[PDB]
This record gives C-alpha cells, sequence and structure tokens, in this order.
RNA sequence: CCCGCAGAAGAAGCACCGGCUAACUCCGUGCCAGCAGCCGCGGUAAUACGGAGGGUGCAAGCGUUAAUCGGAAUUACUGGGCGUAAAGCGCACGCAGGCGGUUUGUUAAGUCAGAUGUGAAAUCCCCGGGCUCAACCUGGGAACUGCAUCUGAUACUGGCAAG
C-alpha cells in the first residue's frame, strides 16, 4: 500500500523530471503543498496549484532549462521505517548550499538556510540538489 | 573629497607592526569622514631590483578617499618615517571597492 | 599549454592461427590546468605509437571543467561501468590525495587540493572515465543562478 | 579528616606538588575533593611559581579542614609578601 | 646517529648538486655529475611513482642530515601546526641551530657548522647550547662563543659566505661575529626546487 | 632600423579594457621584451590610446618596483 | 538490509582465526623433536625438504620446517620454533629458529646472518 | 651545572637489491642444494638459491615472529548485495511484530529550542610556561560528544476524541 506519501512525490518530480513532462498530477496534502511551496522561492519548479474540494488535487508546473530537468536528484532522508532528525549545530549541507533540505521545524517546514538563520532544528524530509 | 590610491612598502625587518600603521593611517584619515572603502595587501615580495639594498620588501595597498589635507599630512609621514621604504599617492578619478589580480590569483 | 601524463600501460593480446599477437594500450589525460581537460586511449603493435593514438584521441573529445582557484566547486560522486569515486574539495596546502590513476587527472585538469576516494573496481580505465563523468556534471554557482532563474547573493546568502 | 596538602607530580629530581583538599585517609596521589593551587619548588625564582585561591581555602577551614604544616607555610609566604 | 660515508656519492646521486663540501673547488671537477654511482649508474633508469617521492624525501633529509625518525617527528609537527604543512616542515628545518650556523656563515659545510654546535662553540642568548636540533627562535642573538672565535676554520668560513644570497631573514653580523634569527623562514626565499606538497602526500600514505 | 607593422588584434580594446591597471603585473609582462623596453605598437598592435595608458603604467610599476628598468641590475 | 530486520538480528562480528594455532598467539614455543625426516614438496616444484615433528610444552604435536642448510637434530633435540609457514609444503605452518638452543646456527652464512642464528665472522 | 687537562684519539652495524618495492652485475650451483609475505625461482649464460663486488633503506639499532586496527565499502548505520557470479523460503493464510491514505480539535510522548545541575583528576586537543633542545613536566582554556530536571515551541510522528 501507499504508505509514505512524501517519497511518491518525490518520484512524481522525478519520473516526470526524467520522462520531460510538462505538468504531474498527484492527490493534494497541506504537507505537500507546503513542500511545494518552499520549492517555489529557489526556482526548482514553476507554479503550483490546488483543484477539488471533496478529493484535493496537487498540480505541479515542471521546469526545463535547456530541455535538461531542473530537479537533478532529489532523495528521502527521513523514511516511516527510519526518521532522521538534526541539532541545529549539526544540520547538514545539501549540494554544499546551492541545493536546500527541507526541514520541518516547531515554527513550521522551511529550508537549511531559514532554519539555520533562525537556530532551529527539526525532520529532514529531503535532499535537493 | 579626493579618491587617493597610496601603495607604501614597509621595511621586511619590521612587518611585525604593520598592522598597527593601518589602524594609525586610518584613524586619521578617518577623522575627516576619510572612507576608506578598501584595504587589501600582498604581504612580503621578491623586489624586483634590489632598491636601498633591500633585496625584498612589504607592500600594501590603500585605496582610501578623504578630504586632500587630511591626505598631506600622510605623505609628509611617508618621508620622514624610515619604515616606510616607498610611497605612490596616486590620485584616481572614482572608488575601488572590489579586488586586484594581486589579490585573485590566490 | 598542454601538459601530458601516462596513467597506465598494458599488453593486451588475440590469439591468431599461428599464436598469439602481442599489441599495446595506452591511457593518457591531457589539460591546460585551468579548468580544461581530456583523457584518451590509445592501441597499437608498437608502445611508440599507442602514446600517440592516446594522444591524439586526447586531443580531440574535450570537456570544460567549471574550476574554483584550483579547487573543487563540491563533493562529487561519479560511477562508470564498476567504478565507483569519491571526491571531496579540500583547504589550501592539503595536496592532491588520490590513488595513482586518479592523480593523474588532476593535474592537467587544474585542481590542487581535494580528497579523493574509489570504490568499487580500481580498473584505471573506468575510474578515469568516472572521475570526468562527475567534473562534467558539476556546476558553478553562475549556471545554477541562472539555471534556477534566481541571483548569486540570495541563494548563496551573503 | 579532610585536610588540604600537596601531591606530588612531576618527574624525577624536578618535583612539581599540587594542592589538592582531599580526604587525609586517601592516598598521597589518590582521590581528593578539589584543586586549591599548586606549587613550584624549582621556581625560576623570576616569575610566577605558587598560587593559591585563597577564598576557597579559607571557606574549606571554616568547613573543619586542618592544615598540613607544609603548605601552611604557602599560606604564609604569600599573605606577608603581599 | 650521522651519516659518516662519503658525501660526494650522494651528491652525484639524485642528481643536482645541492649545497654540499666546502664550496670553493667546482663541485664537478672533485666528481662526475649526472651520473648516478655504482658499476650500473652508467644508464637511464626509468624512475617510477613510489621513486619520485623517495628521491625528493631522501634529497631533503640529506641536505639538512635529519635521519628518518627525527623527520618524521617534523613531519607530525607540521601537520599539528596550523598553516600549510609543507612549508611549516621546510621552516622546522631551517631552523635547527647547525643549519642556522652555517647559512650565518660560521661554518664553511652544515657538516662542520654542525660540528662547531656540537663542540660547544656557540652561544644563544648568553646560554650555551651544543645540541644541534636546538630550534631557534625569532628576534633571539647568536654569537660565537669567545674560545671560538679564535678557531681561524670559522674565520674562513665567515670570507665565503658572501657568495651565498645572504638569507633575508638572517641579520649576519661580520667582525662582530654575530647573528639575529629575524624571524621564520618562508617558501619563496627556499630553493623553489623542493616540492613540498610532495612530502605532504608521502608521509600521509 | 625601421620595420612598423601589426598584429591585427588590440588586445585592449577587444576585452573592452577601460582602464589599465599598473597592479596587472600579469598582463603587463606580456608587452615588456626581455630586455625590460617597451615595445612599440607598430609590433603588437595596440591601438595609439590604451598604448599610451600602457606606458604610464609600465612606467609606474618600474617605479613601484614590481618590474625591472633594464635587466643588468649589477 | 532492512534496519528492522537488523534490530532484530545484529551484525555479527567474526572471529578471524590464527594461521598457527598451536603457538596459541604466542611468538615462539620450545618443543622437543619426535621425529626427523625427510619429505616431498608440492607439484611446480622438486627437492628433498627437510622437514621436523616436533612436540610442544603445550601437548600440541605438529611439523615443523628447517630453514637452514644442514642440520645436527635427531631425537629428543630441543628446539624453538616460529610462525611461518611453507607455501610448497602442506601441514607445515613453523619454522625452526637457526642458532637457538640445541640447534646450531648455519654454517658460512655471510648475508641474513641474523635469520639464521650465525655469529659475526671475524676480520 | 661549571671550569681546566690531553689527544681523532675510546664509540656502526642490520636488512634488502625478480615484480609488488627503493636499489645489479660477476662467480659458483644445475628442479640439486636451496629461497619464499604474495606472485613464484632453480632442469648448465640464475638481476630470485650460494659467494664476491657494487648499490638501497634504517640506524645504536636493524631484522624475524606473535598480536590489534587500518587498507577491507570484506557484516556496508554512515557504507553492500540476492535474473545468470554467494545469496527469493515450493506456495498461501495468519498472530505477535514492523509499517500505515485523506480531516479538525486535543495533549506533549517522541521530537525541537531554552536554562540549570551533573560529565573526578589525569589522558586527548588548543594557547602558554619549565627543564640547554627533545621526549618530559606543568598553567589556562577547550573538550567530556552524556544524562537528569525544569520552562517553552508544537510543524511532524505517536496519543485519544470525533471526520
Ligand atoms: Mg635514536
Ligand atoms: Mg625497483
Ligand atoms: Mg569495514
Ligand atoms: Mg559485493
Ligand atoms: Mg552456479
Ligand atoms: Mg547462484
Ligand atoms: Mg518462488
Ligand atoms: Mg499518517
Ligand atoms: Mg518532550
Ligand atoms: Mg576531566
Ligand atoms: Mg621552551
Ligand atoms: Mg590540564
Ligand atoms: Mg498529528
Amino acid at each position: 500500500s501507499m504508505q509514505d506519501p512524501i517519497a511518491d512525490m518525490l518520484t512524481r518530480i522525478r519520473n516526470g523530471q526524467a520522462a520531460n513532462k510538462a505538468a504531474v498530477t498527484m492527490p493534494s496534502s497541506k504537507l505537500k503543498v507546503a513542500i511545494a511551496n518552499v520549492l517555489k522561492e529557489e526556482g526548482f519548479i514553476e507554479d503550483f496549484k490546488v483543484e477539488g474540494d471533496t478529493k484535493p488535487e496537487l498540480e505541479l508546473t515542471l521546469k526545463y532549462f535547456q530541455g535538461k530537468a531542473v530537479v537533478e536528484s532529489i532523495q528521502r532522508v527521513s523514511r516511516p521505517g527510519l526518521r532522521i532528525y538534526k541539532r541545529k549545530d549539526e544540520l547538514p549541507k545539501v549540494m554544499a548550499g546551492l541545493g536546500i533540505a527541507v526541514v520541518s521545524t516547531s515554527k513550521g517546514v522551511m529550508t537549511d538556510r531559514a532554519a539555520r538563520q533562525a537556530g532551529l532544528g527539526g525532520e529532514i524530509i529531503c535532499y535537493v540538489a | 573629497m579626493r579618491h587617493y590610491e597610496i601603495v607604501f612598502m614597509v621595511h621586511p625587518d619590521q612587518s611585525e607592526q604593520v598592522p598597527g600603521m593601518i589602524e594609525r593611517y586610518t584613524a586619521a584619515i578617518t577623522g575627516a569622514e576619510g572612507k576608506i572603502h578598501r584595504l587589501e595587501d600582498w604581504g612580503r615580495r621578491q623586489l624586483a631590483y634590489p632598491i636601498n639594498k633591500l633585496h625584498k620588501a612589504h607592500y600594501v595597498l590603500m585605496n582610501v578617499e578623504a578630504p586632500q589635507e587630511v591626505i598631506d599630512e600622510l605623505e609628509t609621514t611617508f618621508r620622514f618615517n624610515d619604515a616606510v621604504i616607498r610611497s605612490m599617492v596616486m590620485r584616481t578619478k572614482h572608488a575601488v571597492t572590489e579586488a586586484s589580480p594581486m589579490v585573485k590569483a590566490k | 599549454e598542454l601538459q601530458e601524463k601516462l596513467i597506465a600501460v598494458n599488453r593486451v593480446s588475440k590469439t591468431v592461427k599461428g599464436g598469439r599477437i602481442f599489441s599495446f594500450t595506452a591511457l593518457t589525460v591531457v589539460g591546460d590546468g585551468n579548468g580544461r581537460v581530456g583523457f584518451g586511449y590509445g592501441k597499437a603493435r608498437e608502445v611508440p605509437a599507442a602514446i600517440q593514438k592516446a594522444m591524439e584521441k586526447a586531443r580531440r573529445n574535450m570537456i570544460n571543467v567549471a574550476l574554483n582557484n584550483g579547487t573543487l566547486q563540491h563533493p562529487v560522486k561519479g560511477v562508470h561501468t564498476g567504478s565507483r569515486v569519491f571526491m571531496q574539495p579540500a583547504s589550501e596546502g592539503t595536496g592532491i590525495i588520490a590513488g595513482g590513476a586518479m592523480r593523474a587527472v588532476l593535474e592537467v585538469a587544474g585542481v590542487h587540493n581535494v580528497l579523493a576516494k574509489a570504490y568499487g573496481s580500481t580498473n584505471p580505465i573506468n575510474v578515469v572515465r568516472a572521475t570526468i563523468d562527475g567534473l562534467e556534471n558539476m556546476n558553478s554557482p553562475e549556471m545554477v543562478a541562472a539555471k534556477r532563474g534566481k541571483s548569486v547573493e540570495e541563494i548563496l546568502g551573503k | 579528616m579532610v585536610t588540604i596538602r600537596l601531591a606530588r607530580h612531576g618527574a624525577k629530581k624536578r618535583p612539581f606538588y599540587q594542592v589538592v583538599v582531599a580526604d587525609s585517609r586517601n592516598a598521597r596521589n589518590g582521590r581528593f575533593i578539589e584543586r586549591v593551587g599548586f606549587f613550584n619548588p624549582i621556581a625560576s625564582e623570576k616569575e610566577e611559581g605558587t598560587r593559591l585561591d585563597l577564598d576557597r581555602i579559607a571557606h574549606w577551614v571554616g568547613q573543619g579542614a586542618t592544615i598540613s604544616d607544609r603548605v601552611a607555610a604557602l599560606i604564609k609566604e604569600v599573605n606577608k609578601a603581599a | 646517529a650521522r651519516y659518516l660515508g662519503p658525501k660526494l656519492k650522494l651528491s652525484r646521486r639524485e642528481g643536482t648538486d645541492l649545497f654540499l663540501k666546502s664550496g670553493v673547488r667546482a663541485i664537478d671537477t672533485k666528481c662526475k655529475i649526472e651520473q648516478a654511482p655504482g658499476q650500473h649508474g652508467a644508464r637511464k633508469p626509468r624512475l617510477s611513482d613510489y621513486g619520485v617521492q623517495l628521491r625528493e624525501k631522501q634529497k631533503v633529509r640529506r641536505i639538512y642530515g635529519v635521519l628518518e625518525r627525527q623527520f618524521r617527528n617534523y613531519y607530525k609537527e607540521a601537520a599539528r601546526l596550523k598553516g600549510n604543512t609543507g612549508e611549516n616542515l621546510l621552516a622546522l628545518l631551517e631552523g635547527r641551530l647547525d643549519n642556522v650556523v652555517y647559512r650565518m656563515g660560521f661554518g664553511a659545510t652544515r657538516a662542520e657548522a654542525r660540528q662547531l654546535v656540537s663542540h660547544k662553540a656557540i652561544m644563544v642568548n648568553g646560554r650555551v647550547v651544543n645540541i644541534a636540533s636546538y630550534q631557534v627562535s625569532p628576534n633571539d642573538v647568536v654569537s660565537i662563543r669567545e674560545k671560538a672565535k679564535k678557531q681561524s676554520r670559522v674565520k674562513a668560513a665567515l670570507e665565503l659566505a658572501e657568495q651565498r644570497e645572504k638569507p633575508t631573514w638572517l641579520e649576519v653580523d661580520a667582525g662582530k661575529m654575530e647573528g639575529t634569527f629575524k624571524r621564520k623562514p618562508e617558501r619563496s626565499d627556499l630553493s623553489a626546487d623542493i616540492n613540498e606538497h610532495l612530502i605532504v602526500e608521502l608521509y600521509s600514505k | 632600423a625601421r620595420y612598423f607593422r601589426r598584429r591585427k588584434f588590440c588586445r585592449f580594446t577587444a576585452e573592452g579594457v577601460q582602464e589599465i591597471d599598473y597592479k596587472d603585473i600579469a598582463t603587463l609582462k606580456n608587452y615588456i621584451t626581455e630586455s625590460g623596453k617597451i615595445v612599440p605598437s607598430r609590433i603588437t598592435g595596440t591601438r595609439a590610446k590604451y598604448q599610451r595608458q600602457l606606458a604610464r603604467a609600465i612606467k609606474r610599476a618600474r617605479y613601484l618596483s614590481l618590474l625591472p628598468y633594464t635587466d643588468r641590475h649589477q | 538490509a532492512t534496519v528492522n530486520q537488523l534490530v532484530r538480528k545484529p551484525r555479527a562480528r567474526k572471529v578471524a582465526k590464527s594461521n598457527v594455532p598451536a603457538l596459541e598467539a604466542c611468538p615462539q614455543k620450545r618443543g622437543v623433536c619426535t621425529r626427523v625426516y625427510t619429505t616431498t614438496p608440492k607439484k611446480p616444484n622438486s627437492a628433498l625438504r627437510k622437514v621436523c615433528r616436533v612436540r610442544l610444552t603445550n601437548g600440541f604435536e605438529v611439523t615443523s620446517y628447517i630453514g637452514g642448510e644442514g642440520h645436527n637434530l635427531q631425537e629428543h633435540s630441543v628446539i624453538l620454533i616460529r610462525g611461518g609457514r611453507v607455501k610448497d609444503l602442506p601441514g607445515v605452518r613453523y619454522h625452526t629458529v637457526r642458532g637457538a638452543l640445541d640447534c646450531s646456527g648455519v654454517k658460512d652464512r655471510k648475508q641474513a646472518r641474523s635469520k639464521y642464528g650465525v655469529k659475526r665472522p671475524k676480520a
């Protein structure tokens, strides 16, 4: 069965990027929108939208630069079988700072830099490079 | 407020106080709103030709910007200060808040 | 300029009706030491020639690597046909820390300080291709800001 | 009882005594309660060779601790010279 | 604890003559340069990779007569100290008392200047030191012992010191028979034919 | 005693140089001959305006000691 | 592979077995030569290798090799054995220390003398 | 510790040199004797055995052996694999067990932040100082990666309650 919707999002982006898909459809959720919302500020995705009320659908517009996938790599860090939590001093650097780490802190989901500036730890959701 | 480009040189045997010297010049320059807006340094360098027997000496660059009067005092200091072997108070039209090849090489 | 390094030579052989026909191969990398490196491979009956075949092979098929003051820009992972390589940028003064095959490419490429490790098969020819492939995928802040449609200062954060 | 004495550390023919607060029953270099100073008998006669935190030492004396003979001389060769 | 065999054998091996022998009579005349010793020396030896690294390390050691054990301890200290390790190791080797005396001009050769230190003929800051490996610290003043100056060999070594481009970081005194180790030396001053990054890798293997 | 030619590329104009600097040792070392005498435009091809800037720069650098006057320094 | 599976059964540190079990992690052991004989080497080689059967102090009975030219070894000889197997002699894992106890040094040894217990020749 | 006395006088071995691995020939020997960490040598022109010269490494030590980690990503948490090379149970059900879609509120269990106590000294590390240097000794830091308690924060996970 489907047990980690977040990893499904990573596969949906990764498979669509490798298949040169213009857009991807998926069931929506607050966390999925929040992660898609975070992606917007760094330019990894073009736009996101939410349609439907009883069964919300999250729609992501993929982005390409020279006909090549914008999302070079993305991999799940915290998983249902193995949760990963990092303290503020030990927060990892993803793609030597060029990429971002989606971090779920007590003040909501933010990037590694936002957590680093605010001096906060949390759950490392994913690595983006 | 004319932009000057000091380039003095300090005896290789007195690089210990070179820092302190920077402070002295900077402090008096800043007294008349002497915007420094640049303070590089090339430490010691192998002089091309043996000036004053000294086959090697320090090297400092200060693209400062201060009134004409204050800077003139600096030249008097550099003249009667044995530590500074040679100077070159050039005068640039504008400012250079960047970097030179002498540091970008490393 | 153009610097030349011999990485490894070998005596391959194909049996023929009469007997064993021995041949020699040669692996080389050329580069200007300032962000450009190219590998070469050549087979010939005489070792002298094999080198020329490798030199011509290295002259063609060249790639650009975005160096950063004679050091890598970020840790990179390369994999080619069973050889896995890991290279990490290092501070100034550490020199080249790599195996014999991995070391040779870095001088012509212009890398001065790097920590490298070869996992899996250490076959010299596969190892060399693994390093170059990682270097080709290595991007600099200038193209990353353009590719992400952002500015350098914002993404860097300084 | 708790006593303030010197534990002999250092090397051969160059002793360096550590001034420690310890129970008298414990070994000379063994268990101790608190560090309160050191004493260098081979000091260069030009720089610091012995310093003690008299505040903590006075506190321990007020708690009931006894003073060794040699240390008493140290707690005197200082409070007199200054 | 010291090499006692012939010296020109080592000199001609590893190839470039590097600060050996009195230094007056032309080094080439005394032997046959560009020819390693041994009956088979007259041939082209295809050196390897290990080969190159080994030669460099051996060369450096002989220039300063430092035995492996000692040299390895310098490398450990150089890596421990902040900064670039290779230059730090070279600085430590140059800071030895016996080497400093040679560059100061009181010895014709590093070996002879080292013997002067060993035989209690050198004064450092008013204290007698006869240990060749003593590390000279910046601003120190090294002065030949009164009795020593009466040695005519020292006098002749001063004369010859003129030919060697006087090291900058060393303020030599002629008749004053003294020296001031101004400061630590820098890579630039030292012979540019030394590739310190090779030394660092070799011992880090 | 008289040649006068060109190389067909005033490198300074090419790179859009707007002010030749006397600290660009690398660049300068390309227009100073082995003896240490500024090379005429008639050879390298440098445009007239930039050569004037380049020539004062060489002088300042020689002064500053970043370059050598002639070659026989005793 | 799975962390849950690994939690249920942790990784088992394998114990590395020695190549010289009869030494019981001791550098050398003294023994008595039960039998002196000769044996033949493996396949790519041909010779008359000199080996000895020896009873050690701890009761282990093993066969040891003699690495020196000529030997004054016989019944009830007390020798000192060290580690080191013979590539071409299966079952031989030890070497007799020449020049120790009742084993004399090798005659005429001039190179690697310390490996055969031979005193420096007088000049 | 210092000072004088005399005269180079009283003070250098050990291992290796076929590849790995720095450094080679000559003689003897002739699958013999032998060496051998791995690869392997020797059957009459042995850079591999034995001797000689020569040369390489290390040095008052050099070698061998035993032992621990490394290299060994070769038990892989970081950091591996299971079509054919080792490795999918013959298949299904299914308990404990692990894991769990979308939703609000609810706590604070995890988690995260804050603070405080605790983390003996030595060791280790950094900056110094003392032995002529060095080891050695020592001053101040750092560190002790930890745990307890409290006050928060509450996204997420778990919690129950309703969707
Ligand atoms: Mg010793
Ligand atoms: Mg060799
Ligand atoms: Mg392992
Ligand atoms: Mg495998
Ligand atoms: Mg099979
Ligand atoms: Mg199978
Ligand atoms: Mg099946
Ligand atoms: Mg859930
Ligand atoms: Mg809690
Ligand atoms: Mg402690
Ligand atoms: Mg000291
Ligand atoms: Mg301490
Ligand atoms: Mg919840």
